[PDB]
DNA sequence: ACCTTATTTGCATAC
DNA sequence: TGTATGCAAATAAGG
């Protein structure tokens, strides 16, 4: 199992934009 | 209280900033140096990349955009118109010694951190934070 | 002061 | 060569 060792940005603007696009098309 | 319009403003500005950066002949690394020399807001190529790809948080992106837009408007307007610590490099030999200390005891006292920093010719604060981050990593990878 | 949890941020390097 | 990204140093915010 390859586990990510370091810290990550948990929620990006990219994901938020995809998620708005998921909710609008709803 | 989320605002859809703010996300659009960031998406648009990201796309137009990249467009206009390129048209001005600036690499991502160039933007980051220009903002240091000119404004004191030194920033890495990494951070410009993340900003243009929208791979920062909403709060971090919102805080950077005005600093980026200011740079861009000046660079395009030429008609006669304190600082973060450098990221300390920890070489593999030093990391391996610290790792061994961590496996011995993952929470050295303040006196023990002092001994370590002296042993390894490092600043007490860097060794202190190394152990803090290493304890956090241990929680992250064994979640 | 100095830990915690949380997040920004840049080396170093792979494409 | 520039760009994207894994690992993590540095910082933010609370106790």
């Amino acid at each position: 199992p390859k586990v990510y060792q370091g810290v990550r940005v948990k929620i990006t603007v990219k994901e938020l934009l995809q998620q708005r696009r998921a909710h609008q098309a709803a | 209280g989320d605002e859809p319009s703010d996300l659009e403003e960031l998406e648009k500005f990201a796309k137009t900033f990249k467009q206009r950066r390129i048209k001005l002949g600036f690499t991502q690394g160039d933007v980051g140096l220009a903002m240091g020399k000119l404004y004191g807001n030194d920033f890495s190529q990494t951070t410009i990349s993340r900003f243009e790809a929208l791979n920062l948080s909403f709060k971090n992106m919102c805080k950077l955009k005005p600093l980026l837009e200011k740079w861009l408007n000046d660079a395009e307007s030429s008609p006669s118109d304190r600082k973060r610590k450098k990221r300390t490099s920890i070489e593999t030999n030093i990391r391996l010694t610290l790792e061994k200390r961590f496996q011995d005891n993952p929470k050295p006292s303040s006196e023990e951190i002092s001994m370590i920093a002296e042993q390894l010719s490092m600043e007490k604060e860097v060794v202190r934070v190394w152990f803090c981050n290493r304890r956090q990593k241990e929680k992250r990878i064994n979640c």
